[PDB]
C-alpha cells in the first residue's frame, strides 16, 4: 500500500 | 464485536501502531502492528490488525500518524476503541 511504512511503539 | 473497547491500566503500553491518514498502509486508519508479550496492552486483550478508533474520546478513524501517536501517549483513566475486521 502506497509506501513509507512508518511504525511507531508506545 | 466489529468495534470493540479496550481499558488500559494508564500508569508504557507495549504495543506498536502503524498507519494514519498520511501514511496510511497495511496492517484507511491507524492500525495495530505489534503487541509485546508481556506488555500492558497484550494483557489488556488488544489484538494485531486491531484498528484504533479513538482514545478517551478523541476520534483517530482519521488522524496523521502522530496526531495518533500523541492521542495514545496523553489519554489523561484510559480507554481506547479498536475496529476488529
Amino acid at each position: 500500500t502506497s509506501r513509507q511504512a512508518t511504525e511507531s511503539t508506545v | 464485536g466489529s468495534v470493540e473497547e479496550i481499558r488500559l491500566p494508564r500508569a508504557p503500553l507495549g504495543l506498536s501502531i502503524v498507519g494514519g491518514s498520511d501514511h496510511s498502509s497495511h496492517p484507511p486508519g491507524v492500525f495495530i502492528s505489534k503487541v509485546l508479550p508481556r506488555g500492558l496492552a497484550a494483557r489488556s486483550g488488544l489484538r494485531v490488525g486491531d484498528r484504533i478508533l479513538a482514545v478517551n474520546g478523541q476520534d483517530v478513524r482519521d488522524a496523521t500518524h502522530q496526531e495518533a501517536v500523541s492521542a495514545l501517549l496523553r489519554p489523561c483513566e484510559l480507554s481506547l476503541l479498536v475496529r476488529r475486521d
